[PDB]
RNA sequence: GGUUCUCCCCGAAAGCUAUUUAGGUAGCGCCUCGUGAAUUCAUCUCCGGGGGUAGAGCACUGUUUCGGCAAGGGGGUCAUCCCGACUUACCAACCCGAUGCAAACUGCGAAUACCGGAGAAUGUUAUCACGGGAGACACACGGCGGGUGCUAACGUCCGUCGUGAAGAGGGAAACAACCCAGACCGCCAGCUAAGGUCCCAAAGUCAUGGUUAAGUGGGAAACGAUGUGGGAAGGCCCAGACAGCCAGGAUGUUGGCUUAGAAGCAGCCAUCAUUUAAAGAAAGCGUAAUAGCUCACUGGUCGAGUCGGCCUGCGCGGAAGAU
RNA sequence: GAUGUCGGCUCAUCACAUCCUGGGGCUGAAGUAGGUCCCAAGGGUAUGGCUGUUCGCCAUUUAAAGUGGUACGCGAGCUGG
């Protein structure tokens, strides 16, 4: 359903990951096919209000990042210890 | 957006018959009281006249999508609508059956065989004569709307400008 | 809240509205005289069964104006009467204690008709089917 | 109460939590209750929570239990000072930590389960949250 | 009334109002529902 | 928020005097019919009352409807003058006004000191019928409020002073 | 118990092990003067070397629950005693897959720490032999982590560490044991830290934006609601909302049974059917109950917000003691 | 290197989570009468027995027969079974 955008990781590590979560951004990864996994940062409150509707996971997604488009679907979610907020999400190529 | 298709559909159902009608009578109640509505449905299957209770939303959207004749000024406000495509005198008698259990001054206007029918005038049409006098009254109605009306309408506009 | 309801409902067996506790206070409270209702009501009970709840309808408006409805006997009273039964099955649909044909049913529909809303004498007949079904009458064609 | 059939030994260390849980998502049920943060439950809470859920839901589905009291906990009697050996065994404890899911259901209608888990949370010594498994 | 703590809606006409630093129940179905604190 | 967007449109020959925050409504047939807005900033325009945020507050819509309601209330107030027929049910009480004092019973040997606000006047046809007089909608209901204050309609046998909206829902006595 | 002048250079320990031993004494670690004599002794970089804890997990062991299951249990059963048995309709394991858990469990396993070599830097010896002089064993508020205790206590102990003990000053409503920092003395010099920036009393009533109205701020939890504001995504949504105020609040029907009356709302059976722009045989209230109501939903009057989810600011009562 | 203890009087004092009158909501409270019930430190709040004695147990007063602290108030006031 939803058509969203991403950046390829500027900063990587735990320290780096907390400094994205400080700015209300988070990390992800897109695995599958014959080809490498593509590591990206996302924006945190853009997807949280999408995934209130079941269509983020039921229908395929337009994710445009550095001019690449490959079509993608959501997977299982990692959440912070006492917050439902997204620490990290996985994706598979579709 | 609509939630339903119903709200757009009912506009078409009403427009079809009310554009269609050979007599109709357009009246005001805004919450008709159920007792008066049940007795008028009783009497509608007797005369074979059909009767609807209907929102001013429908009428304002109906006028936009559809032109209406001689009935279209009476679409302002809360409205019940009785209408017949067949036996036109019986259509005008059902408002005279409704006057028995309610106020008779509530009609805003009517049409009868294409003629503009004012609030007082409809009470005489609604007298509904036995059959030899009916065919004759139906012919007078029609002779008026053909050739009597032409001059008449051109006259009604000069009285409104004249000021006292 | 202003506390107004129009077309208020009251409910009493056919032979017990001569005493005041079955009628309750309300018919007196909207200003409908209890003696004139008691005299009008009695005129219609010689054919009505005792202990079977008869509808009585009062209206009050916001400005304390009031209007009042007394109705022709229920379809439930006529449907028991015509099948010769005193009272209903006490179990809706599954328990049958008699039957009513449609040609009688249409006469009943015509006898309740000023209260009935239906746009057809058939539409009105289709409304009283499910009353015959509650009291254990099977509506046979 | 949920309780162990058997345990290796009768007195075991209190233990502690470091401040994280890894079983944060629902995965055995299709909806559950998360602890939010940290604390102790005396098996007395599990039971209180199960009562609460079964009285609102009754014979509608099954309950799946994700919390377990693998530790015995001793009390020191009032007549005994410290440094005179460990206490008698008193109650069994589940050690709960931030984000541990406590109770789950799946068969029962989701809203009937939702109301059953709000009831169950008042029996608990800390603030909690409904989680649904959803599609992924 | 009972003084209580934690406010809930007892009937469809509990208005529920924060007056000073105390939440008051004022009602227009029954005066019965007039709980002093929330 | 629905009622902070109503544009009011005050009528002709009604004098609406704006002191910035203080608004005074004048016209034929009453005097001192006024409102003070303190949380929100209030424009008159030509007559179409316009609502917006005041300095040193953060809340929105909340008091902007209140202002709309309170300025319109006073515009109905000066024109016709607000409703006046007050009365009470329950034996041996009365609510007969005599001057600046309203005389009623609670069996007490002291004066009850039910007294009239500086904004109102009254007179009485009968010792249980009261006509309250003025053109500010608040003061008629303020004196109405002190008169019902310990003779409010009881929820069991209903007796009390009756004005405006009322909390009694009725119960019948126990059977005898 | 008490120990009389002063200077300077250097400067501990409260752990180990025994005691007719625990406020003692000794050996040892540790402290120092002396002669002896090796950069020995240290960090990080890289070389060489080893690990089983934390965390994490459930094959294994004791298990965990849902489902599948050899099996075990419960319950109905067959005629020709008897032996035996056709006959599951059901609960929940080891295991099996998935899910929880641990110290006496481990299929898996860091970071850091360590040593001896090779390199940079610096440290008036950290470390080394032996002669002389000891002292402490009666260490504590705190960081990491665990045992113990109620993940109480100005509580109690250890591996590991700072500070004080054995160091002045700054900071809590003065203050070295807490946070900053290392008092040689002298300078009416400046800067900066932790901590502070209306007056008390040294500095911001700060510049730009958000929000509460409680003296919350500036005292803590459960819990809770139609307390209050901001935001993007989304259903309704100017074709009429939200649903106020008015009016409708229904047809069979305010249903059958029961009964005093028995409304939807005392109780039970209804768990449905009818025209409608529209009104559920009803979400919540009430003489217990006859009664009465709000209530969605419908449409006027009339012409715009509104609710469920989530991110986010701010409140509430809960928060009652010897002066 | 402890100011020397229980009991009872005298003489007190302060905290209110008030024994009671007092203003007010609900009531399955019609009213009288009560339950439920919020505010409230102002004020009044008894005696004899047995026992060393508070407490115990009993008899009695008063509309009513309170809660908590004080080096478990007070031998540089008195008084021990």
């Amino acid at each position: 359903m939803f058509t969203i955008n991403a950046e390829v990781r500027k900063e990587q590590g735990k320290g780096a990951s907390r400094r994205l979560r400080a700015a209300n951004k988070f990390p992800a990864i897109i695995y599958g096919g014959k080809e490498a996994p593509l590591a990206i940062e996302l924006d945190h409150d853009k997807v949280m209000n999408m995934q209130a509707k079941a269509e983020f996971y039921s229908e395929v997604l337009t994710i445009v990042v550095d001019g690449k488009e490959i079509k993608v679907k959501a997977q299982d979610v990692q959440r912070h210890p006492y917050k439902p907020k997204l620490q990290h999400i996985d994706f598979v190529r579709a | 957006a609509l939630n339903l298709q119903d709200k757009q559909a009912i506009v078409a159902e009403v427009s079809e018959v009310a554009k269609g009608a050979l007599s109709a009578v357009v009246a005001d109640s805004r919450g008709v009281t159920v007792d008066k509505m049940t007795e008028l449905r009783k009497a509608g299957r007797e005369a074979g006249v059909y009767m609807r209770v209907v929102r001013n939303t429908l009428l304002r959207r109906a006028v936009e999508g559809t032109p209406f004749e001689c009935l279209k000024d009476a679409f302002v406000g809360p409205t019940l609508i009785a209408y017949s495509m067949e036996h036109p005198g019986a259509a005008a008698r059902l408002f005279k059956e409704f006057a028995k259990a309610n106020a008779k001054f509530e009609v805003k206007a009517a049409a009868f065989e294409g003629e503009l029918i004012p609030a007082s005038q409809i009470d005489r049409l609604a007298t509904l004569p036995t059959y030899e006098e009916a065919i004759a009254r139906l012919m007078a109605t029609m002779k008026e709307a053909s050739a009597g009306k032409l001059v008449r309408t051109l006259a009604a506009v000069r009285d409104a400008k004249e000021a006292a | 809240a202003k506390k107004v309801q129009a077309y208020v409902k009251l409910q009493v067996a056919a032979g017990m509205a001569n005493p005041s506790p079955p009628v309750g206070p309300a018919l007196g409270q909207q200003g409908v005289n209890i003696m004139e209702f008691c005299k009008a009501f009695n005129a219609k009970t010689d054919s009505i069964e005792k202990g079977l709840p008869i509808p009585v309808v009062i209206t009050v408006y916001a400005d304390r104006s009031f209007t009042f409805v007394t109705k022709t006997p229920p379809a439930a009273v006529l449907l028991k009467k015509a099948a010769g039964i005193k009272s209903g099955s006490g179990k809706p649909n599954k328990d049958k204690v008699g039957k009513i044909s449609r040609a009688q049913l249409q006469e009943i529909a015509q006898t309740k008709a000023a209260d009935m809303t239906g746009a057809d004498i058939e539409a009105m007949t289709r409304s009283i089917e499910g009353t015959a079904r509650s009291m254990g009458l099977v509506v046979e064609d | 109460m949920l309780q162990p059939k058997r345990t290796k030994f009768r007195k075991m260390h209190k233990g502690r939590n470091r401040g994280l849980a890894q079983g944060t998502d629902v995965s055995f049920g299709s909806f559950g209750l998360k602890a939010v943060g940290r604390g102790r439950l005396t098996a007395r809470q599990i039971e209180a929570a199960r009562r609460a859920m079964t009285r609102a839901v009754k014979r509608q589905g099954k309950i799946w239990i994700r919390v377990f009291p693998d530790k015995p906990i001793t009390e020191k009697p009032l007549a005994v000072r410290m440094g005179k050996g460990k206490g008698n065994v008193e109650y069994w404890v589940a050690l709960i930590q931030p984000g541990k899911v406590l109770y789950e259901m799946d068969g029962v209608p989701e809203e009937l389960a939702r109301e059953a888990f709000k009831l169950a949370a008042a029996k608990l010594p800390i603030k909690t949250t409904f989680v649904t498994k959803t599609v992924m | 009334m009972k003084v209580r703590a934690s406010v809930k809606k007892l009937c469809r006409n509990c208005k529920i109002v924060k007056r000073d630093g105390v939440i008051r129940v004022i009602c227009s179905a029954e005066p019965k529902h007039k709980q002093r604190q929330g | 928020s629905r009622v902070a967007k109503a544009p009011v449109v005050v009528p002709a020959g009604v004098d609406v005097k704006i002191n910035g925050q203080v608004i005074t409504i004048k016209g034929k047939n009453g005097e001192l019919t006024r409102t003070l807005n303190d949380a929100v900033e209030v424009k008159h325009a030509d007559n179409t009352l316009t609502f917006g945020p005041r300095d040193g507050y953060a809340d929105g819509w909340a008091q902007a409807g209140t202002a709309r309601a309170l300025l319109n209330s006073m515009v109905i107030g000066v024109t016709e003058g607000f409703t006046k027929k007050l009365q009470l049910v329950g034996v041996g009480y009365r609510a007969a006004v005599k001057g600046n004092v309203i005389n009623l019973s609670l069996g007490f040997s002291h004066p009850v000191d039910h007294q009239l606000p500086a904004g109102i006047t009254a007179e009485c046809p009968t010792q249980t019928e009261i006509v309250l007089k003025g053109a500010d909608k608040q003061v008629i209901g303020q004196v109405a409020a002190d008169l019902r204050a310990y003779r409010r309609p009881e929820p069991y046998k209903g007796k009390g002073v009756r004005y405006a909206d009322e909390v009694v829902r009725t119960k019948e006595a126990k059977k005898k």
